[PDB]
């Protein structure tokens, strides 16, 4: 379903304020990553890879614009600072790291905010300010099982900046404790096919998805395949990207063909309104799958560049 | 039994309504009007350390007319570090610390803007191996 | 400033001499006569915990008329480590915990050994996980 001229068009300069320009920053990074990470810069063209990296840098900078003296993030600098922005501004800066050069204050004093700030005692993350582009966060948007959604969903950017960070910040580590703590102990209660595949993820990363766990998350599967909530079912890209990381994180490769096999199906380098979560998740499995199958025979699937 | 005689009061707050005699374990909540700011814990409990007599587990906190100009530094407590509240710290704004593996805390672990720009009623605690 | 007012008698011991008023940061010392065991701690500190009330910071220890046969186990606690006593605990003998890493101690560090063999005046200190969800 991808070859060099789909994965092209996510290479876009970005631009706008605090959320633009990381709905523009998404793609960019996201592909270069999954080249990077999947070795096929020889099919794409390596001579492209420069041009993004300047890309990255520019978005990066211009996201600048938008920290404040907290170090958390909002559209404009007069509005109230958000939650989840500043946990995505996270997860995107993470996986830029070792493309351009990153301060560490910047993404450090962003996740030492999320904690100090943002986290209640009993370990769930709050938002107090909402996100104008309420199309950018994906399965989020539904607000059903929020506190269980948006804590794996900012757990799972401080996981990405746990071993950058972890010096600086010297709550980290109680902090996802708590935050795993929380997920662990109501996962069972979830309706949403979507928070079963984000918690999901979030808890596979520690170890904690066993037992009658492990089993809801993949009997949660619709015709074994996808994470998808009826009625707009426009999550279920998403929901099953973060389910595939947790299979890939679970080695659990009996049951992972039939969901590449459909996500691989779906026209996920659309791009589009609303796609960033999508978009950002999505390249990040296929890229982790590809990353992985050189070492298991089991992942022997096509999901690469094709002619 | 063993009671807790009248707690103190607070200027330009309000502590919450209580019944007498004041028993121990009963829990008195103070707050200040919107334009003033609490300094300290807002929760005092009537204990007893000697089962004879009865005393608030704390003094008061006070309120303060907020300051929007206030600001104070980063309070560093070596040993230790901040498990709650970050910069900029304004007025009202509190920290709370936690000393690191092998150090044990002495005194108050959270700590109050105050609107002379200096940190809480008590001073910073400290973190000992 | 401050003062304490007259501290808690104990049964068949005494308390060191102290001068009049009790100011606090003021510390008086229990003792039991020869043929009895001191229970519980033997100083208290007069202290304020409001700036109001000037309190004693324990209560009086107890005298227990000896046992020589009383002997305590040793006494565990789950998420703490010893930090102060020796096997074999005899009447009066205590010992002193801290709670490791990632708990929290719900009650007195130090307890002493009762003449039935039953440790301290309180219940053994307790260490509790930081984590609420434990
Ligand atoms: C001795 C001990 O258990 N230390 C743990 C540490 O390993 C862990 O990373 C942290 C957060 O869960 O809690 C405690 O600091
Ligand atoms: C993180 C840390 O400093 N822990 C050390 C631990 O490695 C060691 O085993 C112990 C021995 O007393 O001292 C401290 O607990
Ligand atoms: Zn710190
Ligand atoms: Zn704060």
């Amino acid at each position: 379903m991808l070859d060099a001229e789909r994965l092209k068009h996510l290479i876009v300069t970005p631009s706008g304020a605090g959320e633009q320009n990381m709905i523009g920053m998404t793609p960019t990074v996201i592909a270069v990553h999954y080249l990077d990470e999947t070795e096929q810069w020889e099919k794409f063209g390596l001579e492209k890879r420069q041009g993004a990296l300047e890309l990255i840098k520019k978005g990066y900078t211009q996201q600048l614009a938008f920290r404040q003296p907290s170090s958390a993030f909002a559209a404009f600098v007069k509005r109230a600072p958000s939650t989840w922005l500043t946990a995505y501004v996270v997860k995107v800066f993470s996986l830029a790291v070792n493309l351009i050069a990153i301060d560490s204050q910047v993404l450090c004093g962003a996740v030492k905010w999320l904690i100090l700030e943002k986290q209640k005692p009993d370990g769930v993350f709050q938002e107090d300010a909402p996100v104008i582009h309420q199309e950018m966060i994906g399965g989020l948007r539904n607000n059903n099982e929020k506190d269980m959604a948006l804590t794996a969903f900012v757990l799972i950017s401080l996981q990405e900046a746990k071993d950058i960070c972890e010096e600086q910040v010297n709550s980290l580590p109680g902090s996802i404790t708590k935050a795993g703590d929380f997920l662990e102990a109501n996962y069972m209660n979830l309706q949403r096919s979507y928070t079963v595949a984000i918690a999901g993820y979030a808890l596979a990363q520690m170890g904690r998805l066993k037992g009658p766990l492990l089993n809801k998350f993949l009997t949660t599967a619709k015709d074994k395949n996808r994470w998808e909530d009826p009625g707009k079912q426009l999550y279920n890209v998403e929901a099953t990207s973060y389910a595939l990381l947790a299979l890939l994180q679970l080695k659990d490769f009996d049951f992972v063909p039939p969901v590449v096999r459909w996500l691989n199906e779906q026209r996920y380098y659309g791009g589009g309104y609303g796609s960033t979560q999508a978009t950002f998740m999505v390249f990040q499995a296929l890229a982790q799958y590809q990353k992985d199958a050189p070492s298991d025979h089991q992942e022997l699937n096509l999901d690469v560049s094709l002619q | 039994a063993i009671s807790c005689g009248s707690p103190p009061p607070i200027l330009n707050g309000r502590i919450s309504y209580y019944s007498t005699p004041i028993a121990v374990g009963t829990v008195i909540r103070y707050s200040c009007s919107g334009t003033f700011r609490l300094i300290g814990e807002k929760s005092l409990l009537c204990i007893t350390k000697d089962k004879v007599d009865g005393t608030w587990d704390k003094p008061a906190p006070k309120c303060e007319y907020f300051n929007k100009y206030s600001s104070c530094p980063e309070p560093i407590v070596p040993g230790g570090y901040k498990i709650r509240g970050s910069t900029p710290y304004r007025h009202g704004d509190s920290v709370t610390f936690a000393c690191k593996t092998n150090f044990s805390m002495n005194g108050n672990k959270s700590v109050w803007c105050q609107a002379n720009n200096m940190w809480g009623p008590t001073r910073l605690p400290t973190c000992v191996s």
